[PDB]
Order: C-alpha cells, then structure tokens, then sequence
C-alpha cells in the first residue's frame, strides 16, 4: 500500500470529504486531460499514467458495483470515495504541479492541528493559477 | 445532457390551497434535486435540498419529495407570504447541472458580494468578482449562476474547494473560474448579447459523495452586466 | 485494459485456469521484480509501473474482500473470479522477463492452437519455454 | 514462512488397530495439505489432498481431517500394506511450503524420467533433467523435492505452466528451475555437502486458485546426487 511523490495517506486523510469533488465528476476532470493532454501533447508523465491506473481501477471495480446485480442486502461500499483523494491528488498535481499540491498538503496538514486560537480562522485555500 | 421540464407554466392559487410544482428530469440524478424561491428584486432562496430535507428557515408547510426523475414540491398551507417563482435545480454531475424552466405560483387573499460587472460592446471580455467573506473556500463550492432581464436562472459553473472547476455545456471556454485568496472569479471571453444579465454566485454545500451544485446557498445580490453595439 | 501492450482480451483468455499461479504468488514475483529495477536503477518499463497498477489496485481490491465476511450473513459470495489479475500479473511479468515480443508471439501461438480442432493439432499446446541457455 | 511439525516421531501399531498421525502449521495454511505414503527405497505416492478428498487407490481406511492450523491423518484399521513413513506437505504460498518430519508406521502381524545425478566436488554446480511424458506442461506444473539419505522429504521449487518458477526460501539464490518444449531442468549452483540427496521431480496439479505445490503425483524414480572432494 502506498505513495510516492512525497505524499503519505496521512497527508490526504486531512483534506476533508467536501474538499473533493464526486467520483464521476473528477472522471470528467480526467477526460478533460487524458484526452486533451497526454496524447495531445506528446508528454508522458508520471501522473497522467498514474490517473490512468486509477481511473482504469474504479473501472474495474465498478463493473463489481453492476455485477452485484445478480443478488437482497447489497451494501455496496462506496468508501471507494478513498479514490475521489487520488484522483484529485494526480489531477491537481497535473495542473498546479506535485510541488504546489506538496506544498499545499504540507501547510494544511500543518493547520489542522495547529489549534483554532492560534492560526487563522480558514485553512489554506489553494488558489488557482491564473492566465 | 439534463432538462428539467418544469410544469406547469404558472400556478393561480388562492389562500389556503394547495399548490403542485412538478419538475422531471431527463437523467437519474438520484436524490440531488434542489427547491428554490425567487422574489422580485432578490437572490435566489434555497427552499429545499436533497429533494426532501429543508433548509433552515423553509416552513413546515412546504414539502418536497419524489427521486431520480419525478420530483414533486407542494404547498399544503399556502399563504400569500409564498407567491413568487420556483425552480428546481438539479444536478446529473457538475456539468450537467440545469435549473427548472421555473413557475410563478401567485395567490390572492454568510456574505458574497459581486462585483466587476459593468457595460461592454459585444466581442470583448469581462472579469466578474465575488468577495466571499465568512465561508471556507477549502471546504465549499462557488457557483455561478446567471439570470436575464425576464428571464430564468441559467446555472453557468461551479468551482470546488479542490480548486477544480466545472461549466455547463452552453459556457464551455467562453467562460472560465478562478479562485483566490479571499475571492473567486468568472471570466468571460468573447461576450455577446446573449450573456447580458444578473450574475449571482452562491456558496454550495457538497453531497456525501460530494454533489454540491444542487444545493445553492447562500447568494449574493447578484452584479449587472449588459452588452450592446453603442461605444 | 491489454491493447496498449499489442495483445486483447482473447489471447489471454484462451489459456486454461491451470496455466497461471495463484494471486497471491504472481504479487509475491511482482513485488521481486520492482525491488531489484524500479527501485534502485531507475529507468523502469511500462510493464514495471503497470505491475504497480495490478499491485495496488488489487490491495485496494482485497481491501473489499476482508471487510466483506465481517457484515455467514445470507449471500457472501466475494469474488476471488478476479484472476483477470492473475492473468494480468502473469502478462507484464513474463512479457518483463521473456520480453514482450515472446509472450505475444506464445500467446498467439496458443490461441491458433486452441481453435485448431482436436483432430488437426499437435496433442499438447505449445509450452512458453524460459530464455535459454 | 511455514514449518509443519509432525507428531508422533514413530507408531508401532498392531494388525487392525488405529493409527493417528497429527501435522502441526506455522499459518493457517487452509486446505493446501496434503499426505503422502513413501514406502523404503520407493518414490513418495500421494494419498490426500486438500485435508479431506481421497485419490484414486486410496481405501476408505484412510483419511485426513482438520484445515487451517491442525491437520490429522488416521488410519482406521491397518493392515501390512499400510506400514511406510508417511509426510504432510503444505503450502502457504508456492514459496512457503514443506514437509513434515515424517512418522513411520510400523505394523506388526503420463510419467517423469530424472537424469543427471552423479557424483560432484563441493561448489560446482549440476543440472538435472525432468524428462516429462504424457503431460500437458502448459496445463501442469513440475515440481522438485529432494530427500537425503534416510532423511524426511524437503520441498525445493516448482513451475507452472505459466513458466514462472518458485522457490523455498531455503534454496533461493542456488537452485533455479528452467523448462523446454519436452523438459523441466534444476540447476543447482555452490553444492554443498549438505545437499547429497535423491531428487525427485513430481506434476503438482492446480486447484481452482492456482496452487500446485501441495499435490504432487505421479512421481519420478528420483536421482542420486553425491558431493564429495573424491570427485
């Protein structure tokens, strides 16, 4: 089980559930790059075969999610959101860089447990990078 | 791509009645349709969310229901205090993402500020601002939605606390969100006469699995932008 | 899912269930494999980093299985059918040591060998021989 | 890693009475047990596999027991033919697998030629041969055991039909197994004299899951190889 990059799972388990946007909408955020990146540029960077492994993954693990159709107590577990973190990770990684998005995981999980009295009332917003 | 046919076009009720709004989608959009209430001369009120579950202030007299196509909103007290236009907002994904076409009922017996919008001729560009004071721009979305003189509300995007934008299919590239520090900002390029109108963005509240694009508030006033061949 | 690498899904799913190890040995022979070139001299393969792709992903798979059976409650069935892992593993493992030219080349050679009916074929289909001497 | 610790050492049993064998593991290995009868100067055959399921010759007067952890062989009632050294061999993976140390019931009242084995000095090396017959090696796996003189059965590798070797981490980094159209190969690197030894070759058969390295039958002649500087 693991990270690279210079990230740990305990970086990612700061940011919370409401931080990332759904599953599907981040397979669009993909489809968006994959599809008007890695092929449209010639690059071949880690983090675009990174999403690759992922997106290709919740596929496969998906096509489970429709294969529990042959059941009825189907509680299918969607603690797969576990994915949404990822996804997010390589994709904000492939726009800002993997040094802003480290830099960004580094001072929020910084913040959070930095107690309310004495930091600011809003952790770090990631701000955009512009034209 | 997502409608909501909306129905009917307008509601003559009297006080005391019950009033029907009945919106079907064209999608599976699970539990993610979102109720809403405009006045003249105001913003946009959230009624209801998540199809059934109201918000703060709504009254025990609004109830909505259904799921996944069919969704119904009813009035079972209504008073004259509820005489305005209703949308349904619902959302596939943050880019299908459509309001109502709306429906006036009429009966007889926290802070966004916008900013930047102004006059432009057609084929240039305008950056529109809101200054978001009070929520967390880590843990929210920033909407932006449109509305022309007379017209409904048009739902342009949505930006996460990931800072990952969504548009709709009508505003793809023309329009593009930022956000900052203290602020989120719509960019609008190639501007025609068919973008003039009222620009309100709104803080949403993300799902569980984090759909927040249905669930708009609050909002702000809005920020006025008109476009005409004149100088 | 295989494509990139030049084969489909038929050539792999003509070998027989007997003809790949056990999940749980493939990983044992992957993890071997990104520890002596990926990790110190860098330089990997598609095959070396895709093996991470079966790796994780089935550890996130797994992931299900185990806390599924603590929910026997009705309808358990979990599925061990994934040995589209099996072979997967199997198909960036060997096309990593055989090459990936030799493992296309077997694979056709057994595929053609499945469908020649049993009449017109040799008695035992071609074996995947290691590098030799 | 797995150790099999087989109790008791020796039974001396009489004519129609029990005899219980007991095979103790270092995992809960499941059902991948197997007990195999070796009859003096013979090839080990296989009586048991998966902890319960009899072979082919097998008479209903034996039978195995017990999965994960404890594993128990009985002999219901036991005639002259019954007395010989009988084995458990399990596998956690096909690299973690072994024999017991074997239990020698004494009793009162398709085919693999080896070749290769010779005489060889201390840290010279030696290939043996596997000539496999009648088999699909596509569709099967070759494994090699090797047992020393009067000494218990030690599992060195297998191969599958995949042509992806394993090995007891025992052996890793000496003995590499290799395989041609016809045959399975053992090289054998650095021989020490601990290693004096017959090996057998023996068609590990896959369950559903894959592992073949606790049934193994049909079963070679086996092949004597002597290390000593008199070479």
């Amino acid at each position: 089980p693991y990270k690279e990059f210079g990230a740990t799972v305990e970086l990612l388990s700061f940011l919370p559930s409401d931080f990332f946007p759904s599953v599907r909408d981040l397979l669009d955020t993909a489809a968006a790059l994959y599809r008007d990146a890695l092929e449209s540029p010639e690059h071949a960077s880690p983090h675009h075969t990174a999403l690759r492994q992922a997106i290709l993954c919740w596929g496969d693990l998906m096509t489970l999610a429709t294969w529990v159709g042959t059941n009825v107590s189907y509680v299918n577990t969607n603690v797969g959101l576990k994915f949404r973190q990822l996804l997010w990770f390589h994709i904000s990684a492939l726009t800002f860089g993997r040094e802003t998005v480290l830099e960004y995981l580094v001072s929020f999980g910084v913040w959070i447990r930095t107690p309310p009295a004495y930091r600011p009332p809003n952790a770090p917003i990631l701000s955009t990078l512009p034209e | 791509e997502l409608v909501l046919t909306q129905t009917p076009s307008s509601v003559s009720a009297a006080v005391g009645g019950t009033v029907t709004i009945n919106c079907q989608a064209s999608q599976s959009i699970s539990s993610r349709l979102g109720w809403y209430q405009q006045k003249p001369g105001q913003p946009p009120k959230l009624l209801i969310y998540g199809a059934s579950t109201l918000t703060s202030v709504g009254p025990s007299r609004f109830k909505g229901s259904g799921s996944g196509t069919e969704f119904t909103l009813t009035i079972s007290g209504v008073q004259r205090d509820d005489a305005a236009t209703y949308y349904c907002l619902g959302s596939d994904t943050s880019t299908d993402t459509a309001f109502g076409g709306g429906t006036e009922v009429v009966v007889k017996g926290e802070q966004l500020v916008e900013s930047g919008g102004r006059l432009v001729p057609p084929g240039g560009s305008l950056t529109l601002t809101c200054t978001v004071s009070g929520i967390d721009l880590s843990s929210n979305a920033i909407s932006w939605v449109r509305q022309a003189p007379g017209k409904g509300l048009e739902y342009i995007g949505i930006i996460y606390g990931g800072s990952i934008p969504y548009y709709s299919r009508w505003a793809k590239g023309r329009f593009t969100i930022s956000k900052t520090s203290t602020t989120v900002a719509l960019k609008m390029s190639t501007l025609t006469a068919s973008d003039t109108a009222t620009y309100f963005c709104a803080r949403g509240k993300s799902d569980g699995d984090g759909y927040a694009a249905y669930r708009l508030d609050p909002w702000g006033l809005g920020t006025l932008v008109t476009i005409s061949s004149l100088v």
